[PDB]
DNA sequence: CGGCAGTCGCCGTGTACCTCTCCATGAGCAGCATGCGC
DNA sequence: GCGCATGCTGCTCATCAAAGCTGACGGCGACTGCCG
RNA sequence: AAGCGGAGAGGUA
């Protein structure tokens, strides 16, 4: 869980700093959000 | 057809009474939309499913 | 003159709009080539025209010595010109392996042509 | 970017909506990038600045107007050229009778296109009249063109970094004071809910 | 506005001990090893 | 006899996957559309 | 100077 958290965070953090459009920089963010929330509590919101 | 053969019981009388759909592409469509969650409910892909 | 310009007219004059949609790691290529099949399986060329997945060549360094290794630049993302209609919208959603229609809220939405230019010329 | 703890927004009763006074649906399409949410407004530059905007808003309508009298003239005068061309001969008269109905229908599209146009600017200055903090913008249209035409004295955001905003510019005093206030006199659910 | 009734989701469901088996894949990307041609 | 090319084979790395599954039941509260 | 986690199945009071 740790290892998702941070790969993505890593893959967020170069899609930033390339300017890449909002959209795809949302879609990212939604992603790392909801890993985080996998991490803290499973199955709360969605598919375990 | 369905009070030519359903037709000795109240229950039925009941159901079609309040119905409001009389159509056969109509309860398709309906059927195409209650099962599968956001899709243009083509008359095609409602009949096929 | 320009070649970002030139490039950029000849989008414009182009038909069709560009909509980004989502596929798996070490996909995009997989995925281009069932779109393409499927695409002129069910001859809706009319509706869908091209698929590109931007790439870059990034020195890789192994152990110091440096190659121009094919890096994507936005991962996961495959960009395609159309028409979105109902047919070519489903279709192009059942494809296999592709996620969905990224776009802002629900309904997929399409780039402006600066984003596109600013990810296709050659720079790698 | 930041991200919003499990525990404080997903729990039953929803310990965050309970704070800002927001239905869990409304947190959950705002905090996974489903709808936009208005963090702030000024109301001083909008109160001393209506004048203006509606003027240019009916400048607007009225431009819009005229183009829409000028094409129905222009439609006017191709249905009498069509008239005067092989509709007063009766041989033809009835062959352009469909002509003159289409001319008619062309006429009845152009005022449902000019009917839409002004439709779609009378909305969007209703919704800049009614602007609230913690509204909830889903269409993309509607606030896209909200901040490009008027994009000062009014600010929107999405996703977590909204939510830390609207915690920011929230004031404990004031509303407590509102809910005690909403105890001392009232009756009914409202009791329940400020309790 | 005002109630209102159903519906959905989450919480809980006894104690201590003994013996046995099994635990991610597929496809890509070099790295040779052998056969064929000049 | 040597060089070149093609096919077993060791090593290596990814998380967004979904068609499968279907025989628990009482208590308590939020809440949500839905009728009136 | 050196290791000991998970899943399933069957038993005893
Ligand atoms: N699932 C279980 C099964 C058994 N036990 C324990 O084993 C004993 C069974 O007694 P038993 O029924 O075998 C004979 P007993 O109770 O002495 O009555 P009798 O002399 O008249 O024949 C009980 O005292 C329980 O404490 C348990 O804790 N959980």
């Amino acid at each position: 869980l740790y290892r998702r958290v941070i790969n993505r965070n890593n893959r967020l953090k170069r899609l930033i700093d390339l300017g890449a459009p909002e959209i795809i920089v949302n879609n990212e963010k939604r992603m790392l959000q909801e890993s985080v929330d996998a991490l803290f509590d499973n199955g709360r919101r969605g598919r375990p | 057809q369905i009070v030519e053969r359903f037709g000795f019981s109240e229950i039925m009388r009941s159901t079609l009474e309040k119905d409001n759909t009389v159509g056969t592409d109509e309860a398709l469509l309906d059927i195409y939309r209650k099962l599968r969650p956001g899709e243009p409910p083509t008359k095609e892909s409602a009949q096929t499913l | 003159v320009d070649p970002a310009a030139a490039l950029k007219a000849e989008l414009r004059s182009k038909p069709g709009d560009w909509y980004v949609v989502h596929s798996y790691a070490g996909y995009e290529n997989k995925v281009k080539a069932n779109l393409e099949t499927r695409v002129q399986n069910l001859d809706v060329g009319d509706y869908i025209f091209q698929v590109e997945v931007p790439t870059e060549e990034v020195t890789e360094i192994k152990n110091g010595q440096r190659k121009q290794v094919n890096r994507k630049v936005l991962p996961g993302y495959i960009l395609v010109r159309m028409d979105l209609t109902d047919d070519s919208w489903a279709a192009v959603r059942n494809t296999p392996g592709v996620t969905g229609f990224v776009g802002a809220t629900s309904r997929p939405s399409a780039l402006a042509l600066d984003d596109v230019v600013k990810f296709l010329l050659p720079r790698g | 970017a930041p991200v919003t703890h499990i525990w404080y927004f997903k729990g039953v009763p929803s310990r965050l909506g309970y704070l800002l006074d927001l239905a869990p649906k409304d947190l959950e399409k705002i905090i996974y990038f489903a709808a936009y949410v208005i963090t702030s407004v000024d109301e001083e530059m909008r109160h001393n600045e209506l004048s203006t905007l509606e003027a240019e808003m009916a400048v607007e309508r009225k431009a819009v107007e005229d183009q829409r009298d000028g094409e129905l003239e222009a439609r006017a005068q191709k249905l009498e050229a069509d008239l005067a061309e092989l509709e007063a001969e009766g041989a033809k008269a009835d062959a352009r009778r469909k002509v003159r109905d289409g001319g008619e229908r062309e006429m009845r599209q152009i005022r449902d296109r000019a009917q839409r146009e002004l439709d779609r600017l009378e909305d969007i200055w209703s919704t800049f009249t009614k602007l609230a903090p913690k509204q909830l913008i889903v269409d993309e249209n509607l606030y896209r063109e909200l901040v490009d035409r008027y994009g000062e004295y009014f600010t929107g955001a999405m996703g977590a970094e909204s939510i830390q905003k609207l915690i920011e510019n929230f004031d404990i005093d004031a509303e407590a004071e509102s809910l005690r206030d909403v105890i001392r006199n009232g009756k009914g659910q409202k009791k329940l809910r400020a309790l």
